[PDB]
């Protein structure tokens, strides 16, 4: 399971 | 006995030619089970192993959502890094990311990972404690301040210690007949004349799973590294792996050499000797 | 950073003349991801050629498996041709049934 982890640089 | 779960994401900018190319893959040990490719027709997270197909629609929709959000964040991220490294819109750039965990044979949590690379080099990484970061330079230190301010490590640690290990244990049970099988290598030895004074002996290990294997040569029960070759482990294409090791021996002394094979699927190590 | 591809040409199974099998070209340890890989029969390109989905190792270098169905003979010769930005020339690795 790939969790929601959309962090911007 | 030990197990791993890995997600690899790749984002390549293609200036002029359109939006970045995105590819995501999911592995349980040495077996790929999911994929997402931006260039594909579906626009969905897709199964790559027969076991994962049994999952319901909510799983596939949540996986699609999470992987699409990753590809889209990468497009913003590709633009922001051009800003940080004062780079041109004409060149191609890559963002790489790895997420995953390690469990023991008993199923306990061993390790969590979150690492990001820019153009093949380290950008930022979550440390083993899952509470601090390692930034590779000044630009990765801008990202670090943001991530420390926004408490990114706590969310990741919760996913790794919770979610990651639970889903892995679930995959291992549901995918047992593939994931937890230990296909012992089928072995054999070949022989080739090099000169009438020297000959090559090749020691083969085929159809094995998992990929971890040790192949060694011995001369009269003593370690031999001189005049030896070892190819890196390669996929056979059907989920199994291949490996070989060779030694150049003097003619008539073939019987003095043994090839020792060690794999999880073997109760005791096998020793091969030419006829 | 830049990294040169390691190349291996081999069959899925021990080759037997007249028996269907798979021909493989395993390219690994390269960076960037842009790569051209061709499987050749008697010096000419095979067109129905599949590849694995792009993935990478600890060091961030990529790997891919290129493959095709084929039936070996005593006549027919096979090889894999790889072009990458790190190569001054497209590398051709010949298929050896005992390698
Ligand atoms: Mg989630
Ligand atoms: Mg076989
Ligand atoms: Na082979």
């Amino acid at each position: 399971y790939f969790p929601l982890q959309s962090y911007g640089f | 006995g030990s197990h791993s779960m890995r997600y690899f994401t790749t984002s390549v900018s293609r200036p002029g030619r359109g939006e970045p190319r995105f590819i995501a893959v999911g592995y349980v040990d040495d077996t790929q089970f999911v994929r997402f490719d931006s260039d594909a027709a579906s626009q969905r997270m897709e199964p790559r192993a027969p076991w994962i197909e049994q999952e319901g629609p909510e799983y596939w929709d949540l996986q699609t959502r999470n992987v699409k959000a990753q590809s889209q964040t990468d497009r913003a991220n590709l633009g922001t890094l051009r800003g940080y490294y004062n780079q041109s819109e004409a060149g191609s750039h890559t963002i790489q990311m790895m997420y995953g965990c390690d469990v023991g044979s008993d199923g306990r949590f061993l390790r969590g990972y979150r690492q990001d690379a820019y153009d093949g080099k380290d950008y930022i990484a979550l440390n083993e404690d899952l509470r601090s970061w390692t930034a590779a330079d000044m630009a990765a230190q801008i990202t670090q301040r943001k991530w420390e301010a926004a408490r990114v490590a706590e969310q990741l640690r919760a996913y790794l210690e919770g979610t990651c290990v639970e889903w892995l244990r679930r995959y291992l049970e549901n995918g047992k007949e593939t994931l937890q099988r230990t296909d012992a290598p089928k072995t054999h030895m070949t022989h080739h004349a090099v000169s009438d004074h020297e000959a090559t002996l090749r020691c083969w290990a085929l159809s094995f799973y998992p990929a971890e294997i040790t192949l060694t040569w011995q001369r009269d029960g003593e370690d031999q590294t001189q005049d030896t070759e070892l190819v890196e482990t390669r996929p056979a294409g059907d989920g199994t792996f291949q490996k070989w090791a060779s030694v150049v021996v003097p003619s008539g002394q073939e019987q003095r050499y043994t090839c020792h094979v060690q794999h999880e699927g073997l109760p005791k190590p096998l020793t091969l000797r030419w006829e | 950073i830049q990294r040169t591809p390691k190349i291996q040409v081999y069959s899925r199974h021990p080759a037997e003349n007249g028996k269907s099998n798979f021909l493989n070209c395993y390219v690994s340890g390269f960076h960037p991801s842009d790569i051209e890989v061709d499987l050749l029969k008697n010096g000419e390109r095979i067109e129905k050629v599949e590849h694995s989905d792009l993935s990478f190792s600890k060091d961030w270098s990529f790997y891919l498996l290129y493959y095709t169905e084929f039936t070996p003979t005593e006549k027919d010769e096979y090889a894999c041709r790889v072009n990458h930005v790190t190569l001054s020339q497209p590398k051709i690795v010949k298929w050896d049934r005992d390698m």
